[PDB]
Order: structure tokens, then sequence, then C-alpha cells
């Protein structure tokens, strides 16, 4: 139905940990990704969350954890690299599995 | 990942122009998706299909028209190019849940 | 008291029409509360109990929507059987579905369902765990391991354990 | 409110 991500723009220093927001609203069952898309490029994926353990591991240092009660499904590594600044899309599988992406987060690291 | 490839990467079209893009999968996922990104933002869907002779209007397919002839390839076409079309067009394959996308079709249509 | 609901999705291919026969029917408990048909001249869902006529045109929308995608799904699938089983395009084949939720007393999912069977013969089921397959075959083995490798399970699981139950919860107060 | 889209046979 909707996720959204509150900030557009995050700035951080190479070598501090990312926390990327996404909250949702949906009625039905909650299939919740991450993507990343660098420039010139398509959306690629840093993982996903379907059902049981609510933090899953991800691609390239990612994580991320699944809260039902807050709606919430933050991003999150430890240690960012300069490679790492692109815009992260938050996205909930929707009707025939099309997926509904969020506004994105522009990350940019110095 | 060069499983999902579109053609053409770049195009400029004057207003009014019939404009054709291409999606080739080697994947061999059943559902095929077109979306479209104006400023880097949000992907927005046009037209999806659930596999060979299948054409499912998005949330945004007015002014498209999509064509699904065999499992491999899913094509798009903007039958009147007119500005508002501009942006960078995205193709992707899945067999449920995660989506695989392809690198992206700029498409510039002259005012 | 322990309840269940159930969903029973088949589609009939026949020879020369584009189109597969499509059904589905629901169940609460023993009692068949739902049903769409694709033979009807306006396919829809429609209920089959008087305590179903309390749900909005809403509800009967969505549910019909979903419906014409499964139609889609099946017409797919029933042609990618035909070349796992090595089949004449020329012929009639059934494909089943069947998924739902066993309840206990304290409303919590028991058992959950999600399995396939092709020509009336076993294909694919999920397990007791919601985390494992059974495949019949080398066919089905196809199949296991792409969703084994996509997290199937996991997916289905989610459905099971909430959407499922508190539906069914639902359509019991509604009875 | 029915199952979501099933994956790929």
């Amino acid at each position: 139905q909707s996720v959204t991500q509150p900030d557009a723009r995050v700035t951080v220093s190479e070598g501090a940990s990312l926390q990327l927001r996404c909250k949702y609203s949906y009625s039905a069952t909650p299939y919740l990704f991450w993507y990343v898309q660098y420039p010139r490029q398509g959306p690629q994926l840093l993982l996903k969350y379907y059902s049981g353990d609510p933090v899953v591991q991800g691609v390239n240092g990612f994580e991320a954890e699944f809260s039902k009660s807050n709606s919430s499904f933050h991003l999150r590594k430890a240690s960012v690299h300069r490679s790492d600044s692109a815009v992260y899309f938050c996205a909930v599988s929707g009707f025939a599995s099309a997926l509904t992406f969020g506004s994105g987060t522009k990350v940019i690291v110095l | 990942e060069a499983a999902v490839t579109q053609s053409p990467r770049n195009k400029v079209a004057v207003t009014g122009e019939k404009v054709t893009l291409s999606c080739n999968q080697t994947n061999n996922h059943n559902n095929m998706y077109w979306y479209r990104q104006d400023t880097g933002h949000e992907l927005r869907l046009i037209y999806y299909s659930y596999g060979a002779g299948s054409t499912e209007k998005g949330d945004i397919p007015d002014g498209y028209k999509a064509s699904r002839p065999s499992q491999e390839n899913f094509s798009l076409t903007l039958e009147s190019a007119t500005p508002s079309q501009t942006s960078v067009y995205f193709c992707a394959s899945g067999g449920g849940g995660t989506l695989y996308f392809g690198a992206g079709t700029r498409l510039s249509v002259l005012s | 008291g322990p309840h269940s609901m159930r969903y029973y999705e088949t589609a009939t291919s026949r020879r020369g029409l584009g189109e597969p026969r499509y059904t589905s029917v629901g169940y609460v408990d023993d009692k068949e509360f739902v049903r769409f048909d694709s033979d009807a001249e306006n396919p829809r869902y429609e209920p089959q109990v008087p305590w179903m006529e309390q749900e909005g045109p809403e509800y009967w929308e969505r549910i019909t929507q979903v419906a014409k995608g499964q139609e889609q799904w099946f017409r797919v699938n029933l042609r990618t059987l035909l070349g796992y089983y090595n089949q004449s395009a020329g012929g009639t084949h059934t494909l089943q579905r069947m998924y739902g939720c066993d309840v206990g007393s304290d409303g919590r999912l028991l058992r959950g369902y999600e399995q396939f069977a092709y020509d009336g013969c076993d294909y694919i089921a999920l397990n007791e765990d919601l985390r494992t397959w059974t495949a019949a075959d080398m066919a089905a083995q196809i199949t296991r391991r792409k969703w084994e490798q996509a997290g199937a399970a996991e997916y289905y699981r989610a459905y099971l354990e909430g959407e499922c139950v508190e539906w069914l919860h639902r359509y019991l107060k509604n009875g | 409110q029915l199952s979501p889209f099933p994956f790929d046979l």
C-alpha cells in the first residue's frame, strides 16, 4: 500500500554507522525490501523481510530490523564507506507482487 | 546483473513521436514490470505482465501500451511522446516477492 | 473449539481455448462460504452463506480482483508444468492449489497449508514446520529448489500466521 | 482477504 521514508537526505562521515528509517502502512501482510541505487543504474536488492527473525542480514554489511509494533523496517550499517553514497529505497510487496517504493533517501558519505 | 537488459540505453524523442522501449530477461521469470523514475526518486509502476500474452495496467498507464510476446521480452510503447514522459524507465522481472531491475533507459522528449 | 479456513483453487486447461477454467472455493470449518467461477457470465466471488452478506462491496471487489490475477497465475504455471513433464500443448490438464489455517481454541495457528496437485497427483506441499517443502517427484524438485532459494516458505508463513488467522476469527464472529 | 500472489512453479 505505502511506505514512508521520513528523511529525504542523510549525511554521515566515512566510518560512521548508518541508520535509515522506513515506515509502512499496509493492512495486509508486510513484505519489506531495501534497495540501493547508484548513479546511472537500476535498484539493487540489499535485503528483505518475509517472516521469522525480525533482524535480517543483507548484502555489503547491511542489516535491517522489522518491528510490527512501530510499523518500521530500519536499515543499518556499522561502518559506512564512501562507495555507500547512493539513494536507498524502502519497498513493500503489493498486488501481483509489484513493489511499491518509498520516495528514497539520498546518503552522502563525506 | 546482466540478466535484465533494456534497449535503447538513451533516447531523445520529439513530441508526438512513437517510441518503443525493449526489455529482455534471462531469469525465466513469469512476471515482468515497467516503472519510471522522474527525478531519481520514487519508481512508479506503469505496466506489468503475468507471462507471455499478458499485459496489465499499473498505477500510471495513461499514454503507454505494453506487449509481452514471449517469456523473455516485454516492450513498452509511448504512442505519441509528450514532454511529461521524459524520465528514466526501468524494467524488472520476478518469480514472486524479489524484483530484478535493468540498468535503465534515459528518455528525453523535446519541448 | 478448533476451527479452520481453507481455499481450493483449481484450473483446468481445455483443448483449443487459451483460457483454462478457473474456480476458487472457500470454507470456514465444513461450510463453503465463498466461491468464484470463471465460466459464469460475470465472473466474481459470490457469497454462499447468509452471514457473508454483511461484507461491503469493497471486500467483494478486491477479492474478485485477486481472483482475476490467480487465473493468470494458473494460465502461465500450467504451461510451465507441460515443460516439466514434457507433455503435449494440445491436451487437458488440472492444477489445484490449497491453502489455509487451522486455529486452536486460543485463536492461534496450529497447522498452515500451502500445497499443489497436478493432474490429481501430488506436486509440492509446505510442511508443518512452515519452513520446508515436500516435493512429489523430480519435476516438483525444480520448484522446491527455486522456492528454497526465493524464501517461499517464509513468504507463505507470514500470511498463514497472521492475515489467515485474523480473517478466520472475523468470519467466525460473523457466523 | 486471500493469500498474497504466489511464486512461480
